[PDB]
């Protein structure tokens, strides 16, 4: 059925005008999407951000010192997306959700996009149910409910990680007592950090089970 | 000769453009200016548009002229490494500062790389 | 030891103290050294002070 | 008033002067005598260095520079859109632009003779029957009553089919990336199974 | 209007010569009659575009170093900071409201000099080696760079020496 | 190249187009 | 013709109060610019303007 119903698309060219500081501006590219991965001749992706009328402004998603003035770019006809579902777990992905644990393509997944409308008011209801993050100065004074944002701010070294780092710490402790409708599956974004930081969170979460 | 040896364009302090005819060096490519009186390399940091790179001295560029020719070395900046390299002094581009005669290398590594991946961290307090 | 954009003056002082320490050893002993050293030090350009 | 609709919508201040000088240029159908005389244009700053100085140089006054061009295209039969035109790029010191106003006077033009370009690259060089079913698929690749040309290259990197390139699109029937777009979705079904 | 598409307009494509054969007989007589409208042409020299906050910008001047001494006809010094690809900016060793749009820019062929030697003992001068004390030219003198690098570390040596202030807090 | 001088435009008005405007449209019949 | 010297004073010519501008700078294309000494309105572009 794949065959009988086969035609390869037409893929929109554009060439790279200028390029650095991890920004290459594009001539042409007329039919693409704001906010669409393209993708450039040198294998690195990017993303068009700012649509003008003579270039497209297109973020890079890796170095751009392979790119070049006149390279070919290539749409790829898709707004951003990553791998969502089960065979996530326990993987260390990077910002695309391409993995950067050294284990493989990731198995039984699925690629839905990044920006998505937000869950409007008739599709809510009232936070009502506990989150446990385990930290006792949490759960007594600022509690936590299910499906409720909270800031942790402070200063740095003041230990903002460990109170993120327990609650995820915390709920591996919490998911082997409970039944299978109420377990919490974490995820910890680590925006900025360094990789040694990021290889020793996950060093502990193997240690911990978590 | 003529293509891949561009010309000094304009001069704005440590930032030189070079226009090449054809054949744009690479982002973080050296550039050779040739008639400085020192040795002047360019590290190209952008692509400018219009068949010119912007790139960045390594040395004062008191002295470049609106013409003068810019040989590209295909590379980026390649520095002496090695056992060789120890007890020397060498400044931003490799060259001997010390005055104890030519840093014999192991190998002549470009100043450019990536992080180590993920995989290659050690976490050992 | 990698100085970068600090006084050649404290360039000359570790130098030369490197040498009386042996962690320089110059000459035909060279190779029996422990540190290298690279200085883009405060009077250099700005190039030259941003990938020293 | 009433202007014809340019083919194309291009960028700005030296496209938007092309496509105003298309649209009179197509209200009194000298859309070929305007762009040869633009053509001449080019080569007359090519020769004479003193009437590029009338377009690099800051220091020529604005009197002097619209009395040369002025004085110097009275006769030989111009266009009355190209002596006017020069005379309003010569008040405004734009007579740099013509390089730029030339380049986007073709791309109107082009699209007014739908003459669209082409390039296929093949496997190995076609027969004559080859060439007459592949223009079959290729004119359901432009959209209007367009004509294509062609220009024909060979590669055998592709396992036969073509690649079509319009230079702002290409579309791949090849039959080496038919390869790989089958494999990739056995391996990809593969793995949800 | 990319550069393959205006590289295009290099070679000739008008197959109709009406009207190059026309001016290029009509050309040079419409010229000759506006000379004393035109300033000379320049190329070598610089004529300035635009001078105020103490930056003027020359038009010309194709091949000035990288920050050296040009001179205004006023007679007043400048450097040429910026090359750009059209224009020189220099800033003013002196009073720009001496400077006009339209002046020439002439070139001395040298970075930014003083006068070093011993004749420069004994005398005050401004900020560009010119005397001001009045008691006439530099004399025993040489040019040299304002803007020579410092020695590096091979060419320097401990500090040994004191330099006796003879202040007393400051030399105990 | 000779003509490399006038590849790069740039302007004194960023209305210029209006400029032509009123000099191209009474060239018409 | 000639600009005037930055600094120089420029009279307006024909205006209600005697308006007094003094050159700042040369801006290029012809064209100086000038703080006027008094008020600007009912100022007309193309208003003869005479350099002292
Ligand atoms: N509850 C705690 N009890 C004892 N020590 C703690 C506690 N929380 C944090 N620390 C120690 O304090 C240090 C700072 O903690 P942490 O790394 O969590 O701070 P942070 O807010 O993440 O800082 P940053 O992200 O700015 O580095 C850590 O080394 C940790 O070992
Ligand atoms: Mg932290």
């Amino acid at each position: 059925e794949w065959e009988k119903s086969y035609q390869p698309p037409v893929i929109h060219l554009g060439r790279v005008l200028s390029v650095g500081d991890g920004i290459a501006r594009v001539y042409g590219l007329k039919s693409v999407q704001a906010g669409e991965l393209v993708c450039f001749d040198s294998g690195v992706k990017g993303m068009a951000l700012n649509l003008q009328a003579d270039h497209v402004g297109v973020v890079v998603f890796g170095n751009d010192s392979v790119i070049h003035q006149g390279d070919l770019v290539y749409r790829t006809g898709q707004i951003v997306n990553v791998p969502i579902g089960p065979g996530t777990l326990g993987r260390v992905t990077d910002g695309l959700g391409q993995p950067i644990d050294g284990k493989g393509p990731l198995t039984n997944v699925r690629s839905s996009l990044v920006e998505v409308k937000a869950p409007g008011i008739i599709a809510r209801q009232s936070v009502r149910e506990p989150l446990f993050t385990g930290v006792k100065a949490v759960d007594a004074l600022v509690p936590i409910g299910r499906g409720q944002r909270e800031l942790i701010i402070g200063d740095r070294q003041t230990g903002k990680t460990a109170v993120a780092i327990d609650a995820i710490i915390h709920q591996k402790n919490c998911n082997e007592q409970v039944p299978k409708a109420q377990r919490v599956y974490c995820v910890y974004v680590a925006v900025g950090q360094k990789r040694s930081t990021v290889a020793q969170l996950v060093k502990l979460f193997t240690q911990t089970g978590a | 000769p003529a293509i891949d040896a561009g010309y000094v364009s304009q001069v704005i302090g440590p930032v030189v453009d070079v226009r090449f005819d054809g054949e744009l060096p690479s982002i973080l490519s050296s550039l050779e200016v040739e008639g400085h009186s020192v040795r002047l390399v360019l590290e190209v940091a952008q692509h400018m548009g219009d068949n010119t790179v912007r790139c960045i001295a390594m040395d004062s560029t008191d002295g470049l002229v609106r013409g003068q020719k810019v040989v590209d070395t295909g590379s980026p900046i390649k520095v002496p490494v090695g056992r060789g390299t120890l007890g020397r002094i060498m400044n931003v581009i490799g060259e001997p500062v010390d005055e104890q005669g030519p840093i014999d290398a192991a190998d002549i590594w470009s100043i450019h790389r990536e992080a180590p991946e993920f995989t290659e961290q050690s976490t050992e307090q | 030891f990698a100085g970068v954009g600090e006084r050649t003056r404290e360039g000359n002082d570790l130098y030369r103290e490197m040498i009386e320490s042996g962690v320089i050893k110059l000459g035909a002993e060279r190779g029996n050294s422990k540190c290298t050293l690279v200085y883009g030090q405060m009077n250099e350009p700005p190039g030259a002070r941003a990938r020293v | 008033l009433k202007l014809p609709t340019a083919p194309l919508q291009l960028s700005g201040t030296s496209a938007q002067i092309a496509t105003l000088l298309w649209q009179v240029a197509a209200k009194e159908n000298q859309l070929d005598k305007v762009q040869d005389e633009l053509y001449q244009f080019i080569e007359l700053f090519k020769q004479h260095s003193e009437l590029r100085r009338l377009a690099t140089d800051p220091f020529v006054p604005t009197l002097v520079r619209t009395k040369i061009i002025s004085s110097v295209l009275k006769d030989s039969g111009a266009s009355e859109i190209t002596k006017k035109l020069f005379e309003a790029l010569a008040d405004e010191g734009a007579l740099s632009a013509l390089l730029e106003v030339t380049v986007n006077y073709e791309e109107l033009m082009l699209a007014h003779k739908k003459e669209v370009y082409c390039t296929v690259i093949t496997a190995e060089p076609l027969d004559k029957l080859e060439r007459v079913e592949l223009t079959k698929k290729a004119e359901k690749f432009v959209d209007a009553g367009f004509k294509l040309v062609m220009q024909e290259k060979i590669d055998k990197k592709l396992l036969g089919g073509f690649v079509i390139e319009f230079s702002d699109r290409r579309v791949d029937m090849s039959t080496a990336k038919k390869v790989e777009e089958f494999n990739n979705f056995v391996n990809k079904l593969v793995l949800s199974i | 209007a990319d550069a393959k598409a205006l590289d295009e307009l290099r070679k000739p494509k008008f197959s109709s010569k009406y009207l190059i054969q026309h001016v290029s007989q009509k050309l040079i007589p419409a010229v000759k009659e506006w000379e004393k409208s035109y300033q000379p042409p320049v190329i070598h020299l610089g004529r300035v575009l635009s001078v105020g906050d103490g930056i003027a910008r020359v038009y010309g001047l194709k091949s000035v170093q990288a920050g050296e001494l040009v001179c205004f006809d006023s007679g007043v010094k400048g450097m040429a900071l910026n090359l750009q690809a059209d224009h020189v900016g220099v800033v003013v060793f002196g009073n720009d409201s001496v400077i006009h749009q339209g002046d020439l820019v002439y070139r001395t062929g040298q970075i930014v000099n003083v006068p070093i030697g011993p004749g420069t003992l004994g005398r005050v001068t401004d900020g560009l080696g010119q005397p001001i004390d009045g008691k006439g030219p530099l004399t025993n003198v040489r040019s040299s760079l304002v803007e020579v690098k410092a020695p590096g570390i091979i060419a320097r040596q401990s500090v040994r020496e004191p330099l006796f202030t003879g202040v007393k807090a400051v030399d105990a």
